[PDB]
């Protein structure tokens, strides 16, 4: 069972990959229409286009190439680390339904599969906190908690010690559901490293699973029920195009080429899908029925013209700058140096962009309080002339009856 | 045009809390609008509101529904709905409003547990702390503070586990109580008056002896202020003896004050006499409870000035001033608070740990019931004292039990001789329960059976009745019997006396000569059959043992010589260190309880038999 | 644009300012002069090596800015250094005699052996040429520190000074104290200011008596003196009869003046938790003080053996955030003892942290529940607090003096008897459901109910003796005043589980009962009475019955003597296998052996005796009361209920 | 989204130093922080 999730970017996502195709515009239109400064071939500078595209697709900050120095990493707060990317909003927020469901004694199973490694560490570090039962299968792991899965002489001269059949009176217990993580690399290096533990679902990170893995073969031949495998997955990416390919029922360069042609003209593709729910698709996958709760339209529609090739970014309040295209050869220090002082830039348009942006809800709050103040206080006037009222009534009716004696005197 | 009495929730409270904080040198804000730069003593936290997934957590669709569809509706709908909600105001500018208070609370408790600010304050209208998940009531919309603390509980899993939220309104938090009668991670107490329906909202849920239900139980505690009229030193004792011992107890990683400061001096909707130092006293003691884990969010508030000094004092101590001194030590505070205080602390110490061994409760174990069956160890001790009297006038004078039909009570509850009826000359003592002379053991709280002192001074009197061949009718009356915990002495004194003089004294072909005794502070329902009703005729005098208890004014309700004539036909017997005509004779004893008993026996019964001549 | 509130300063008083600070490198050069090696293996009952120890490690949290441990000025943004003073003599003579000054300026020009005799001589104290102006300096330095508090400079003030000051006498001196410390500076704040200081409370917590200060304002009301220390009336120091609890001040003094005893060494930190939110909270805000006074000494900590008790330092922190919440705000801490330097260094490091304005933080365990002689130690204080304060009187109802010359025994003859009642409704409702046959005995004058048999008994094979006094009693005190409810009184059955448990696996259960006998101090006849019944139910019943095997017995309580002297007056081994008690509190119960010399073994062997953990043993039995166990709760109840799971399993273990 | 930029450059930065505790903003407030992770 293969079930799959709409995923969209978000605003950042979309600012960094204008930024990266404004990178790397030239050589791929070249492409499709210290050290030596010769750095790279065109092959090599599309495999940095799309591994560090992909590098976008999975939480943004990813495109450092420096390593997590593993202390401020398990020392951040979930919002700010899920505020990269909406992908691990949509992850986030599956794990808390999944783990806040309604449980008799259901001890299920679960397990996370990566590509790749620092993807697993930002996953450990998400994850660390979280009321589960964990047991990473990958090397150096985060903070390892020693959670094993399963497969009184008062004298001298005596022996009574009840404290061997007393501790287990005493000893609380977790029940947690169990979870474990891994990559596709130990996947694909050795087998049988899941077929010990009776997993019940593979809500995976990764969306290329190549799903009849040996080891996933033995996984499914020996459950009683069909395992569900559900993948993240974008809706616009280069690795769409394969999964499209895939999706029915050398030559990687063409793949490559053909996938990111599928990529920047579906750049601006403004469709989405929305409105998934989790609790029903959980209840659906883990209490084994056709998920109908995904959305299955799973494809969009597209020879090479011009005008997805100079770089757009998003709309910006009175900032109005440019992207430069990056019209030459490349060095790799030259490469880093533009796309930090590029970034730098880009972070000071940013930055003029929100410190501009306050006077005039100073004024409205301003406006606003003044509205408020000249409306209590008409209230309050009202209040008074409505007593004066109330407060004139009765020598009304006193002279009333003055009067009345007037007149039977006059009479 | 009701703007002489403005409904007492307006949005001029918080301008009046903003005014005198940038009064007192606090903020240097001068245009009393929202900016960041407050200063150097506070930070001013933005807030945005609340969306739809945080709010769905603890609030159902329906509710969610409706309050979305009241946003646009007509005049006289939104009139219509007001009218059908129990005192709530609907608004075409409502929804937006009521999205914004579980948004700040939100952003202040964010701010305080992930650490960039030490304790919160956030001042924000409507009220929060009515609303039931389902529906709203009570001029509340959204239950802000549980929005919160779920949203903290899902969002933090890894620093905070348990929360301590208190209320000290005078209203009950039933909305908040009911969200979290089933789960245990969370503890709530509340301070408020109850009374059963005389003060809002006056249900079931606001009763103390609601602690929790399945496994959330033991983490509910209510404190039922009984009348209305508390000062400062019933609050200082109630925080004591109750809060912070269960709370140092708990071990919070968080506490959530949800202040109504409805409750303070010169209100009033509640009428009491909190004065701000107390406020100041009660927080500086929450401080100290966790490690200093405190976000304030408002509730009440009914009045301008006393609003202001109050949350004054209380930026005061939350920003690091120690609170001012009190203006009255000497208080001494009322009994009944003492009493109802010492009832929770009962079923406190049934559900928790620190109760006993420190207020005389290990000796019992109060989870199970106090049986008759053996299904429960626990025994109650009046029918034992019953069954061994009655089975020791059974063998001696075969006296009959008097059966009370269409009243709920044990069988032998009152005694008669045989032919009672057919005996023409009466004499009827009410009496109470002795009082033993013993140790009480002040840890276990149990007693010795050795040095157990006990005498049953009320039996004599029948050895005197039983030489004069006169017919015996006696009374005794339960206090309390411990168990029900709704019952009263003195209205079921009443009730079998007038079921007596009503249902079996009229009817009673040979009475005559009906003498009255009445022992201890029974002797009141005597007293409501002497001011309610015409004995005269038969009865002839009356005399009591009062001892140390306090007077029994006889008001009559029929005549007026019924207090002349009990005046001049009873003898009641009082303490000598008591010290203290509409009373009927009051006589200082000599020496001293059972002292006076054989000290007046004597001429107690000369007076009898000489009024019977 | 309309402005509506101007901006000004915050009209506040209490932190902007800093935390004063006493210190100076001139209080450690008065030292004893070498007498024995003793010395080295002493814990040197005062040295001099505290005071730069908590100096470095107030320095070594960034609360103090001196990377070279010097007495300087620039001591940061937190703390302000007080420049400290040596006292005039007048000041030291406004408590102090003229002839001890005398005797400390013959002291000051000594030879060595002068100085030795007068080591020896005085009343544990010793002596040095260097001791005059040594001694000048603290409590002028204190004087300075409150003269910063009072007149608003800091926020509050520690003096981290030393020798000590609160056992010397204005007379003469003693326990290693020269001059006062805390009293002469009362007494100059008092003098010099009788404009904002009215009421000055002074608190104690060194483990020893405060003897000195004591005396110099025992008779005086403007000095509110608490202290808590340990009695221990001869042996420990100082051991004098002006530390009982029951010295209240004298004179215009009197209710003035509180001690509080310890009376066993051991006391943890819930004792001073429990004794401060009972006690010194009302007392303090009765008193309605201008000023609070501490006199500190840590040697109650944990980890130091003089006094032996486990005050974590975070209990010094609940102390002092409560201390800061009684008065307005103006607070000076001077400290008097200490042992050990770790102890020390971490308790002058939490009460840094709170007296700069921290919170304190949590306990390390909550759940203690204290020792009993803490509590029936602070019901006799309240009794006589309750005769002098007023605010302690009707919250635990000593309603005035009430001092009761009654429980007079006299009309004993005229009684309720109160035991048949409880066994008759006991036999009652246990025949109900149960229908247990009163079995006779005759030759004995005992009440009929007296043993209780399972109806069919002769056909059954495993019978349980279950032997029981009258159950036990709670009743309620009425809190309003005084006396005791007996209508609203349990009791607490506590065979009947067992009984119960027996029942419903098809046992043979018989029950017996003892009534106690009333004014005695132990029921030695009722151990009589036992002793005769299970002779005779051993002789006339057990002996006769043809089918009887695995017979074991159920102690509850006292009358466990029954079933000891049943083993040892005859030999019963072979059909009987074993025995269970639950004591409680009452005296042990030695086993004589009679007919054989095994049986001690055997009786060691296959029983089990449950006690308190507050009994009096434990502070190793021998074996001729056969394997006690030291349980860890109070109370009957409690053990049953807590080990009555391995009970019936030893009971299940004893057989097939 | 100009918070989520100013913690991308804060954080792991890119190759240069052009332009790159209390306030804790790294989740520090010690109260069963360490002590909620399991320690065995
Ligand atoms: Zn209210
Ligand atoms: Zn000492």
């Amino acid at each position: 069972k293969v079930y799959y999730l709409p995923v969209t970017l978000t605003q950042f996502q979309k600012d960094l990959s204008e930024i990266l195709i404004s990178l790397h515009a030239k050589s791929f239109k070249a492409s499709i229409i210290t050290h030596p400064y010769p750095t790279l071939s065109q092959r090599q500078l599309t495999y940095i286009f799309d591994s560090n595209i992909r590098a976008i697709a999975n939480h943004p900050s990813l495109l450092v190439d420096h390593y997590m120095p593993r202390q401020l990493l398990r020392m951040e707060p979930t919002e700010s680390s899920i505020a990269g990317s909406h992908k691990f909003q949509v992850l986030n927020q599956l794990i808390n339904s999944i783990c806040f469901r309604d449980r008799p004694n259901e001890v299920i199973k679960c397990a996370i599969i990566a590509h790749s490694i620092k993807e697993l560490d930002l996953l450990e570090g998400l994850i660390l906190g979280k009321k589960f039962r964990t047991k990473r299968l990958s090397g150096t792991s985060l903070y390892n908690e020693k959670h094993k899965f399963p497969n009184y002489t008062g004298y001298s001269k005596d022996d009574y010690d009840y404290s061997v059949k007393r501790n287990l009176k005493k000893r609380k217990i977790n029940t947690d559901d169990w979870l474990f993580l891994a990559t596709t690399k130990h996947l694909k290096h050795d087998q049988y490293l899941l077929a010990n533990y009776d997993i019940d679902m593979i809500i995976s990170f990764d969306p290329m699973l190549e799903v009849e893995l040996p080891a996933l073969q033995v996984l499914r031949n020996n459950a009683n029920k069909d395992i569900p495998i559900i993948k993240l997955l974008v809706q616009n990416s280069p690795d769409h195009y394969l999964l499209d390919s895939e999706i029915k029922n050398s030559q990687e360069y063409e793949e490559i080429k053909s996938s990111l042609l599928y990529f920047l003209q579906a750049r601006n593709a403004p469709v989405n899908n929305c409105e998934i729910d989790y609790i029903k698709l959980v209840k659906c996958c883990l209490e084994g029925k056709d998920c109908n709760n995904i959305l299955p339209v799973l494809d969009l529609i597209t020879s090479s013209d011009s005008g997805f090739w100079q770089p757009q970014l998003t709309k910006l309040q009175y900032s109005s700058t440019e992207l430069p295209l990056w019209d030459g050869p490349l060095d790799i220090k030259t490469y880093q140096t533009e796309l930090m002082h590029r970034a730098v830039i880009r972070l000071r348009d940013i930055q003029d962009e929100y410190a501009k942006g306050t006077v005039p809800l100073y004024e409205k709050r301003l406006n606003e309080t003044q509205r408020q103040n000249q409306l209590d206080e008409i209230k309050n006037s009202v209040g008074l002339t409505f007593k004066k009222k109330q407060e004139v009534e009765k020598s009304i009716n006193d002279s009333e009856k003055r009067l009345k004696h007037a007149m039977t005197e006059s009479t | 045009f009701e703007y002489i009495d403005p409904h007492p929730e307006d949005p001029r409270r918080i301008y009046r809390i903003y005014k005198i904080l940038a009064e007192n040198g606090l903020i240097n804000d001068p245009t009393l609008s929202g900016v960041d730069d407050l200063g150097d003593l506070m930070l001013k936290i933005p807030v945005r509101a609340a969306t739809s997934e945080e709010i769905l957590e603890v609030h159902t669709k329906e509710h969610l529904e409706f309050i979305e569809s009241t946003e646009k509706m007509s005049r006289e709908e939104l009139l219509k709905e007001t009218e059908k909600g129990d005192s709530v105001y609907f608004n075409n500018d409502s929804y937006a409003s009521a999205r914004l208070p579980c948004g700040g609370a939100i952003e202040a408790c964010k701010a305080v547990v992930e650490g960039r600010v030490k304790n919160s304050l956030a001042v924000v209208r409507p009220p929060g702390h009515h609303a039931e998940p389902q529906a709203a009531g009570g001029f509340c919309l959204f239950s802000n503070v549980a929005v919160a603390a779920k949203n903290i509980l899902k969002n933090y899993p890894e620093s905070v586990r348990r929360i301590m939220i208190l209320d000290w309104d005078i209203h009950h938090g039933n909305g908040t109580q009911k969200s979290f009668y089933q789960d245990d991670q969370v503890l709530y107490v509340s301070l408020h008056r109850f009374e059963m329906g005389k003060y809002y909202p006056g249900t079931i849920q606001g009763q103390y002896d609601q602690t929790g239900e399945g496994k959330g139980e033991g983490f509910n505690c209510n404190i039922t202020w009984p009348v209305g009229g508390v000062g400062d030193a019933e609050y200082m004792w109630a925080f004591e003896q109750v809060v912070m011992p269960m709370g140092r107890e708990f071990k919070p990683d968080l506490v959530i004050i949800s202040s109504g400061f409805d409750a303070a001096d010169g209100d009033t909707i509640g009428q009491c006499h909190v004065t701000p130092s107390c406020y100041g006293h009660m927080t500086h003691m929450l401080k100290s409870l966790a490690r200093g884990n405190l976000c304030v969010v408002l509730e009440g508030g009914y009045n301008l000035d006393a609003i202001a000094r109050s949350a004054l004092s209380v930026a005061k101590v939350l920003i690091g001033e120690p609170p001012d001194e009190l203006p009255d030590p000497l208080s001494d505070p009322k009994p009944e608070v003492i009493e109802m205080i010492d009832k929770v602390i009962r079923l406190q110490s049934k559900y928790w740990n620190c109760f006993r061994r420190r207020h005389a409760n290990s000796g019992c174990n109060f989870n199970e019931p106090i049986n008759d069956s053996i299904i429960s160890k626990n025994f109650p001790l009046q029918k034992a004292i019953r069954q061994q009297q009655q089975h020791y006038l059974s063998d001696e004078f075969n006296f009959v039990t008097l059966p009370l039909v269409s009243m709920d009570l044990p069988d032998n509850t009152v005694l008669c001789t045989p032919n009672i009826s057919e005996s023409n000359t009466i004499i009827i003592v009410v009496h109470d329960t002795s009082d033993i002379w013993a140790k009480r053991n002040v840890i276990s709280g149990t007693i010795d059976l050795s040095s157990s002192v006990i005498i049953d001074n009320s039996l004599d009197f029948i050895k005197w009745g039983l030489d004069r061949k006169y017919g015996i009718i006696d009374v005794n009356i339960p206090l309390t019997l411990f168990e029900p915990d709704n019952y009263s002495g003195m209205i079921t004194s009443q009730e079998v006396l007038i079921y007596l003089w009503d249902n079996y004294i009229k009817y009673f072909p040979s009475v005559a000569k009906i003498a009255f005794i009445g022992i201890g502070d029974s002797y009141s329902g005597i007293v409501h059959l002497l001011g309610h009703r015409d004995t005269r005729a038969v009865t002839k005098t009356v005399i009591n043992f009062l001892g140390d208890k306090q007077l029994k004014p006889l008001v009559p309700l029929v005549d007026e010589t019924l207090s002349e004539w009990y005046f001049k036909n009873s003898l009641i017997f009082s303490n000598n260190s008591h010290q203290c005509k509409k009373f009927g004779r009051v006589l200082r004893c000599d020496t001293d309880l059972n002292n006076i008993i054989e000290e007046r026996f004597e001429e107690a019964t000369d007076f009898i038999l000489d009024s019977f001549e | 644009r309309q402005v509506i509130v101007p901006v000004c300063m915050p009209k506040i008083h209490y932190s902007p300012l800093k935390t004063g600070l006493c210190y100076d490198v001139r209080m450690r050069y008065h030292a004893k002069i070498f007498t024995s090696y003793f010395e080295y293996i002493d814990p040197h009952p005062e040295d001099p090596r505290r005071i730069y120890r908590i100096y470095k490690i107030l320095a070594e949290n960034g609360l103090i800015n001196d990377p070279t441990l010097s007495g300087v000025d620039d001591l940061g943004d937190l703390m302000l250094k007080i420049p400290v003073r040596a006292a005039t003599s007048e000041e030291i003579l406004e408590v102090h005699t003229k002839e001890h000054l005398e005797f400390i300026e013959s002291t000051e020009k000594m030879s060595r052996e002068e100085l030795l005799k007068e080591t020896e001589k005085g009343d544990s104290v010793y002596f040095n040429n260097d001791s005059y102006a040594s001694a000048r300096l603290p409590c002028g330095g204190a004087i300075e520190a409150c003269k910063a508090v009072v007149e608003g400079r800091v926020k509050n003030s520690l003096a981290v000074v030393r020798p000590p000051g609160h056992h010397a006498e204005p007379q003469a001196a003693g326990g290693f104290c020269l001059f006062s410390n805390v009293a002469v500076a009362a007494k100059n704040i008092l003098k010099n200011y009788p404009e904002s200081v009215r009421r000055i409370m002074i608190l104690d917590w060194d483990i020893h008596h405060g003897n000195g200060t004591q005396k110099s304002f025992y008779q005086d009301d403007q000095v509110l003196y608490v202290s808590l220390h340990r009695f221990e009336m001869g042996k420990y120091y100082p051991g004098t009869i002006q530390g009982q609890y029951d010295q209240t001040g004298e004179g215009k003094g009197e209710g003035f003046n509180c001690n509080i005893t310890w009376p066993v060494g051991g006391v943890g930190d819930a004792e001073y938790m429990w004794a401060f939110e009972q006690v010194v909270m009302p007392m303090g805000r009765e008193f309605k003080p201008d000023l609070v006074i501490i006199s500190s000494g840590f040697d109650a900590a944990d980890g130091d053996t003089i006094g032996q008790c486990h005050v974590t330092p975070s209990c010094y922190g609940h102390m002092t955030h409560m201390l800061k919440s009684l008065a307005r705000g103006n607070l000076c801490v001077v400290l008097e003892g200490g042992y050990n330097l770790d102890a020390i260094a971490r308790s002058a490091l939490s009460v840094a942290k709170v007296l700069i304005g921290e919170p304190p933080d949590e306990l390390p365990d909550p759940l203690s529940d204290p020792k009993p002689e803490v509590i029936e130690m602070i019901d006799k204080v309240i009794r006589l607090q309750s005769k002098y304060w007023n605010c302690f009187r009707r919250r635990h109802a000593n309603s005035g003096c009430n001092f009761n010359e009654p429980l007079n025994d006299s009309i004993i003859s005229k009684n309720f008897p109160l035991q048949k009642a409880i066994r008759q409704q006991q036999q009652h409702y246990l025949s109900d459901e149960f229908n247990f046959v009163t079995l006779p005995l005759v030759s004995m004058d005992l009440p009929d109910n007296t043993v209780l048999c399972t109806p069919n008994i002769s056909e059954s094979n495993t019978i349980i003796i279950v032997v029981h006094d009258t159950s036990d009693i709670w009743a309620k005190r009425n809190v309003i005043s005084g006396t005791i409810d007996l209508s609203s009184s349990v009791i607490i059955d506590n065979s009947l589980d067992f009984i119960k448990w027996g029942l419903d696996r098809k046992y043979g259960i018989i029950d017996v009962n003892i009534p106690l006998t009333l004014f005695e101090p132990d029921n030695y006849s009722g151990m009589i009475t036992s002793q005769e019944v299970l002779i005779y139910l051993w002789d006339n019943y057990i002996k006769y019955f043809p089918s009887v095997a695995k017979i074991a017995f159920i102690g509850i309580g006292d009358s466990y003597s029954g079933i000891v002297h049943l083993l040892g007056h005859r030999d019963t081994r072979a059909v009987t296998k074993t025995v269970i008690n639950f004591l409680g509190d009452k005296q042990l119960k030695p086993l004589v052996p009679l007919v054989d010399e095994t049986l001690s073994e055997w009786y060691f062997k296959n029983s089990l005796i449950f006690s308190n953990n507050s009994h009096q043993c434990w502070k190793k039995p021998r074996k001729k009361f056969g394997r006690v166990l030291r349980c860890d709760t109070d109370g009957l109840n409690n053990i049953i209920e807590e080990r009555f799971e391995e009970a019936t399993d030893f009971i299940l273990d004893s057989f097939e | 989204s100009m918070k989520s930029l100013e913690n991308e450059v804060n954080g792991p930065l890119t190759k240069f130093s052009t332009e790159s505790q209390n306030d804790f903003q790294s989740l520090k407030a010690r109260n069963k922080f360490l002590k909620n992770y399991i320690t065995l």
